[PDB]
């Protein structure tokens, strides 16, 4: 998930929105 | 708790890039 | 504006109120 | 929606929780 | 919604002025 | 109450810290 | 680090939120 | 108190309630 | 009034997320 | 400015990186 | 790294209350 | 810079404040 993705390294832009409906 | 505190910011920028698509957030 | 800034607020509650359960965000 | 509900009054963390999963 | 959003933002300033010392919020 | 106050009107950081305890 | 200063204003936020109109007070 | 004990270990709004006034 | 205060406080927030490494000059 | 501009109507991540450097 | 994300949104809000109309320009490196 | 200084331990206002324009 999200979390265990993007708290140790940053997620870019591109990376976050992978999440979206 | 840093994962708590991560979670927060990351339902933040989610709030921000997703817009009015929303997103689904579940911690597992 | 105020709704979009609301909306920030809005997530960061949802994201405390709801724990281990989480929740989808869908805005309209 | 939520939207509509909560950023128009103030919604207590009973009528938060109702968007819970 | 106005009033509720802004103490929000109030609270984040107090605790970053008042340091060690704390502050009462009373709205 | 500091709602009232710096609610209606912007308060500084000088502002803020009277309301300190 | 500064990982209590950073909780704290998140903990902050969040007894904003829980304890409602009756307000809280802060201190370590 | 609470830094100790809620940014050690994570506190539910249940634990954060009896902080208040 | 204070609306603009708080939009800003949220604008800045935005801009370092989206502007990553790049940074912004903020200038009110 | 971005005042002017972003807290009169919402301003797209695009909009806002119109403010990077 | 992340740890350092996160410590420079809270820095990027304290200088926003702090700077008021004279602004700041935030820099990591 | 701010990130040593300030990520490390904890900026006063002051201490801040010698980050603004
Ligand atoms: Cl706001
Ligand atoms: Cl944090
Ligand atoms: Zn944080
Ligand atoms: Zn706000």
């Amino acid at each position: 998930g999200i979390v265990e993705q993007c708290c140790t390294s940053i997620c870019s832009l591109y990376q976050l929105e992978n999440y979206c409906n | 708790v840093n994962q708590h505190l991560c979670g927060s910011h990351l339902v933040e920028a989610l709030y921000l890039v997703c817009g009015e698509r929303g997103f689904f957030y579940t911690p597992k």
